[PDB]
RNA sequence: UUACCGAUACCAAGCCAUAAAAAGAAAGAAAAAAUUUUUUUUUAGAAUCUUUUUAUGAGUAGAAAAUCGUGGGGUUUGUGUUGAAGCGAAAUACGUGAGUUUUCGUGGAACAUCUCCCUAGUGCAGAUCUUGGUGGAAGUAGCAACUAUUCAAAU
RNA sequence: AUUUCACUCAUAUUAAAUAAAAUAACUCCAAGUGGGCCAUUUUUGGUAAGCAGAACUGGCGAUGAGGGAUGCUCCUAACG
RNA sequence: CCUAUUAGCUGGUUAUUUUCGAAAGAUCUCUCAGGAUCGCUGGAGUUGAUUAAUAUAAUUUUACCAGGUAGAGAUAAUGA
RNA sequence: AUUUUAAAAUUAUUUGAAUUUUUCUUCUUAUAAUUUAAGUUGUUUCUAUACAGUACUUUCUUAACCCACUCGUCUUGAAACACGGACCAAGGAGUCUAGCAAAUGUGCAAGUGUAUAUGAUUCUUUAAACAUUUUAUACGCAUAAUUAAUGU
RNA sequence: UAAAGCUAAAUAUAUGUAGGAGACCGAUAGCAAACAAGUACCGUGAGGGAAAGAUGAAAUAGUACUCAGGAAUGAGCAAUU
């Protein structure tokens, strides 16, 4: 809203803030990103370091439906769970969850965490890691490879 | 440009101004679509006008 | 035209207007590249202090909550 | 100077008039602050106009009251005058410039039974 | 004249009064002022200070770091101006009780579960006039991302700071300036 | 060797603003005039608020807050043929100030809102600025090529 | 080296004096500047200059008041 | 007509009171009438102090350290 | 509306001790008053036994005494023998859109945002407002990093 | 399953014509043009291109008569409102 501008305090002094001796002039160091790499390089070296130059092999189609991938650490494992269900099989003790995670929306079971000791779990999925798969093994689960 | 700034990237070089439209009307288009949609079903007596996939 | 080149008039009122500022006084510094083969030493020691040190005080809650 | 009557005191009784408005007639006489190099009023050069500042300000005990010694207010019609049958020794009541003379006539009688001053009351007779 | 700095005038830097215009947070305010100023006891006096702090200093604290930290102070009260978020990450909880601004439906769920209980402070104000058996508690505040743009700038050496970029990959500021292969790294 | 004159600087006192400070969220009768009854004045409690205390006050480029005014919109509550807006001259008027407010005259049909909000083509002394109108110069420069005019009468 | 236990080292006059010493310390977002000149003392080139070039401090610029008849920079002294 | 082409360069840039207050050095630059970067300034915010203390200081004192300018010398070295 | 109080001083009666031996000699060791405490009080006269007068308040005009170079601008430096300005009225210059960030206010919170559409006993206003498909996989940003890369 | 062919809907519309509307402009503003406006006028030509709205309720009330003056016009004891 134009009530609240800051160049209407300036409206009865000279040069509207912008000074004296050195003026309001268009364009006195270039247009855009103009002269970096000439006038404007410590700007550019020391806010965008690794700027100018290439890396690494080319990928002509990429096609990204081919490698789309989500993860779920063993921490969020129990929590996809119902309360009143989770208190159901801390209670008993011959029966144990089977939980398929491709169902909601996750591909990747991933190791980051602790798992409730003595609490055997079940868990589905199309790709695990070597930590994950060794935590649910130690607490008395078992991992299943579906596609 | 000075400070620290993502870099810009604005693509308009070109006559950007020509080819601008706002969009005044989506509602009224809605109203329409569905008066004619409902017009067909009176037309048919009675069959649907959907079909099975 | 010239100009001039060098002068250092009034730099120092512009140093002493938010004064001369000191270093830090820390407690502690990295000793990331220093003596090697006296603080893998160094390492060893603290490790088993804070194993005795947990030890006996995850005996004593052993003991005391029974 | 200072002028004082009871006591209330004013510190400064003249305006203060806009620089150069004697000399041109496209500049108004109501007050304007002086930005510009080399001016002599903005510098406060001895023997021209002065600038107004904050220090002239009027004491807070005494700073809306009239010679009358009470504050004013200006109301419009009859009932607008409610709230001064509270209050009838602090102030002093103002008719409004466009209200007519019938109006008028009906807030001078009311305002007399109430016993409170009206600072203009012989207008439109 | 006289030789003082600036002119003798004492100066102060933090906020001065609530920006907020929700009238009961003013009341709040009102309420613990005059408990801060008539019974001065540290306690009234920095909820009164913190309740008037803007958004970025009154984080969130979780369910987890709220029973790790009453951990070693059973049967007492915590006191948070902020609010606190559920912890899916959490299998069980304990008994707490608990006074802060604001709870979510979820962790609010969960707290009267397992038999505690949420106030307001305008009853901690009422039966804890002066914070007897309670601990003040905040959560993190150097843990939002802006704060990993700030400090050195990135490209001084061994500055830890993010960059601004458009996106992230290989072929987004990566090369010269960032690895020995291209003439200098960092 | 003495006396004297002389600043916006020094000292004592009043007032304005700025900065900090000591306090405040539970309420009750004072005087005068008239003869043991009448009559006047007051009888307070708004938190960016109300009392009281001390120190301080230069400013180009530049930065911030509070305040004043203009064309339209929503809400509230108002003026006008017993004369609106506008314009001319003013005021024992208010404010440090930009400005509010009122009187008399002319005028002949509309005009506000400060209760709180919204919105913008929103504030001029200058730019050899744009369009229109008007001056001093001034009853002045000037009304000089082409040989040349006169007497009487009509209208 | 580090860690754990014992004992003990002036304070109210504060491990020397003085201190409108916290008007402190630290983060964030930004403006305007990047042609300067003058005076005492030191000092380089030049016969010298109201010439050209440096050092420490104070100023003019951005600043008015009293004095120097007059005067951007001298003396007193800085502004409701 | 493209076209209100582009200008590191001249000219202009509209109400009040109150509070704070500069730079004309430095590094890089087809750079020297420009620009980016540091320094100088404003505004927000937290952590502290409010205990005549501690942190602190363009100042002294007590203990210790480093120097080759003024001066001197030419019968001590070098050169006159 | 209860610190203009307490205390202190003074004056006149007192209860006791000193010493400086006294019509201002000391020590509030008992009651009353007063101010020198605890920021000005009193008496006469005038205006006047008035209703706007030649008096009082106020606004203009014209003298005296002291003082006062032409504004705006670039500039180390402007009254300048530096440039623009004969006068008056109206007009006249940091805005709009995209994209990013910081600050602050608001809502919900490991999630958050109902896209394009569709629905409705929505239809002057309404081009607004209301709704969401009768153990629940549209999409964005976030919840996990790192590497040229197979990947982990 | 190339080197032949046809085909509606969902999409667009600074043109022409008709209808409705707005937190838009208010006669130096808004289209160049609120009026005999692409008109008057300028250029050999391609082209250039303005200024200019308002008496009163009613003129089916627009000023009758007298005096002065060649007239224009002025004055009135005379006249519409
Ligand atoms: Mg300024
Ligand atoms: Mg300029
Ligand atoms: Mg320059
Ligand atoms: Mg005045
Ligand atoms: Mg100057
Ligand atoms: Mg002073
Ligand atoms: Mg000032
Ligand atoms: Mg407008
Ligand atoms: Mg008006
Ligand atoms: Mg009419
Ligand atoms: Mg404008
Ligand atoms: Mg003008
Ligand atoms: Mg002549
Ligand atoms: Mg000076
Ligand atoms: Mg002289
Ligand atoms: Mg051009
Ligand atoms: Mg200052
Ligand atoms: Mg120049
Ligand atoms: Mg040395
Ligand atoms: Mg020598
Ligand atoms: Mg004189
Ligand atoms: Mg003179
Ligand atoms: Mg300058
Ligand atoms: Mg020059
Ligand atoms: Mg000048
Ligand atoms: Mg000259
Ligand atoms: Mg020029
Ligand atoms: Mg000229
Ligand atoms: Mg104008
Ligand atoms: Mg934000
Ligand atoms: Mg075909
Ligand atoms: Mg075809
Ligand atoms: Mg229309
Ligand atoms: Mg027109």
């Amino acid at each position: 809203a134009t009530r609240f501008k800051k160049n209407r305090k300036k409206r009865g002094h000279v040069s509207a803030g912008h000074g004296r001796v050195g003026k309001h002039r268009k364009h006195p160091g270039g247009r855009g990103k103009a002269g970096g790499l000439h006038h404007m390089r410590i700007n550019f070296d020391k806010y965008h370091p690794g700027y100018f130059g290439k890396v690494g092999m080319r990928h002509l189609n990429l096609l990204k439906n081919r490698t789309y991938c989500p993860t779920i650490n063993v921490d969020k494992l129990w929590g996809l769970l119902p309360e009143e269900k989770k208190k159901e099989f801390s209670e008993n003790k011959d029966i144990a969850p089977v939980i398929d995670v491709t169902r909601k929306g996750y591909f990747k079971v991933l190791g980051n965490g602790k798992l409730k000791h003595n609490q055997p779990i079940v868990v589905k999925a199309r790709y695990f890691s070597s930590v994950a798969e060794k935590k649910i093994k130690a607490v008395g689960g078992q991992c299943i490879l579906v596609a | 440009v000075a400070h620290n700034n993502v870099l810009p990237n604005v693509h308009l070089h070109k006559w950007w101004q020509r080819h601008v439209r706002v969009n005044f009307s989506k509602n009224i288009k809605k109203k329409k679509r569905r008066l004619l949609r409902e017009k067909r079903r009176k037309a048919n007596g009675g069959t649907p006008i959907e079909k099975l996939h | 035209a010239k100009s001039k080149n060098h002068t250092n008039h009034n730099q120092n009122r512009k140093a002493h207007k938010n004064g001369i500022k000191k270093p830090k006084k820390h407690k502690f510094m990295s000793r990331k590249g220093l003596d090697p083969n006296f603080f893998r030493n160094q390492k060893y020691c603290l490790k088993g202090i804070q194993k005795k040190k947990k030890e006996l005080k995850l005996k004593a809650k052993q003991e005391k909550n029974n | 100077a200072v002028k004082k009557v009871g006591k209330i005191i004013k510190k400064r009784t003249k305006k203060f008039t806009r620089f150069q408005s004697n000399r041109f007639m496209r500049v108004k006489p109501a007050w304007r602050k002086p930005r510009g190099i080399d001016c002599r009023v903005r510098r406060r050069y001895k023997g021209t106009n002065l600038m107004p500042s904050i220090g002239y300000g009027s004491n807070k005990k005494t700073k809306f009251l009239l010679p009358n010694n009470k504050y004013k207010y200006v109301v419009k019609n009859v009932k607008e005058m409610e709230p001064l049958i509270m209050n009838h020794t602090k102030y002093c009541v103002q008719i409004a410039h466009n209200v007519s003379s019938k109006k008028r006539k009906q807030i001078i009688e009311r305002a007399k039974q109430m016993n409170v001053s009206v600072i203009n009351a012989k207008a439109r007779l | 004249g006289i030789a003082l700095k600036n002119v003798g005038r004492i100066k102060k830097h933090g906020r001065k009064h609530l920006v907020s215009k929700n009238p009961y947070l003013r009341l709040l305010v009102k309420l613990y002022n005059f408990l801060a100023r008539r019974t001065n006891a540290n306690f009234n006096k920095i909820i009164a200070k913190r309740l008037i702090m803007p958004k970025r200093y009154r984080p969130p604290l979780s369910l987890s770091k709220l029973q790790y930290h009453m951990a070693n102070h059973p049967n007492d009260i915590a006191v948070v101006v902020g609010s606190i978020t559920d912890d899916k990450r959490l299998f069980s909880l304990k008994q707490l009780k608990v006074c802060a601004l604001r709870f979510t439906e979820t962790a609010r769920k969960r707290i009267e579960d397992a038999g505690g209980e949420c106030l307001t402070f305008d009853q901690l104000a009422l039966k804890y006039p002066t914070g007897k058996k309670c601990v003040l508690l905040r959560g993190p505040t150097k843990a939002r991302t802006a704060e990993k743009h700030f400090g050195k700038a990135p490209g001084k050496p061994k500055s830890k700071a993010r960059p601004y970029v458009r996106s992230k990959g290989r072929k987004f500021e990566k090369a010269r300036g960032r690895r020995k292969s291209r003439a200098y790294k960092k």
